[PDB]
């Protein structure tokens, strides 16, 4: 019990992305952005989170990441807010999820996301 | 000097988050390359202390004296290298909730930083690249 899982490397979770039709909307105090003008490609939500009688105890950074390694998506904390619940995080990846499959990507979350909070079932990807 | 003010005061609390986080890595990986160091020993110690009154059983039934003598010396040594031992498995036990929370608030201050508006060139100043 009470550990902290990193998917991201420091690189990844400072690294500057552009987006060029945002859309951002908002679960609890957690910010769930996303490029609406990505479409047709194979996406991963990696994040960096922390556990608590092997729950989803708090999120730290979640991001999409395309094969390429481009970053599509995010679901952080708003700096100034107080925190977010277990169930907070869970409904802002269903909507980042539900969002980005809007646009026929095929998103999938991480092997330690699907232990704790996952989502999808997911869809076919395009070559 | 204002919202910027915070900022840069927060970016400066990353820095010593960061040092801090890597000063006490840095101390647990020497405590736990020096606890397998020991360790290694005290096994090297265990067979040869076996060894040592394995070459008393098995000629005491045919009667080489001083002999014992060495055994509790190395005895002596087992146990006070295992105490030692020991206490750097307690040191570096301590160290883990510290390692995990330190790592954990520098990541939030870095995101926090992130939706303040500071860029991949300022967290990277304050984390020293």
């Amino acid at each position: 019990a009470s550990r902290y899982l990193t998917d991201m490397t420091l690189e990844e979770m400072s690294r500057d992305w552009f987006m060029l039709m945002p859309k951002q909307k908002v679960a609890g105090s957690l910010c769930i952005r996303m490029d609406q003008a990505i479409m047709d490609k194979n996406i991963i939500l990696k994040a960096n989170f922390s556990v608590i009688f092997d729950r989803l105890e708090t999120l730290i950074l979640l991001r999409a990441f395309t094969e390429e390694g481009a970053i599509v998506g995010e679901i952080s904390p708003l700096p100034s807010l107080p925190g977010h619940t277990d169930e907070d995080v869970k409904n802002a990846v269903g909507v980042l999820i539900g969002g980005l499959e809007r646009n026929d990507n095929t998103v999938r979350v991480s092997e330690t996301l699907q232990r704790f909070a996952w989502r999808s079932s997911n869809e076919n990807g395009r070559p | 000097g204002s919202k910027e003010d915070s900022v840069e005061a927060v970016g400066a609390q990353l820095k010593v988050y960061h040092q801090q986080y890597q000063d006490k890595s840095r101390e647990y990986d020497q405590l736990y390359e020096e606890y397998t160091r020991t360790s290694q020993e005290l096994q090297m110690k265990r067979t040869a202390i076996e060894a040592f009154n394995e070459t008393i059983k098995i000629f005491e039934e045919q009667g080489i004296a001083e002999i014992h003598e060495s055994r509790t010396k190395l005895e002596q040594q087992l146990r006070a290298q295992a105490s030692d031992n020991r206490e750097i498995d307690k040191r570096m036990n301590s160290l883990k909730p510290d390692l995990m929370q330190l790592r954990k608030i520098r990541d939030q201050y870095l995101v926090w930083l992130t939706q303040k508006g500071a860029r991949q060139k300022k967290i990277n100043e304050w984390l020293g690249i």
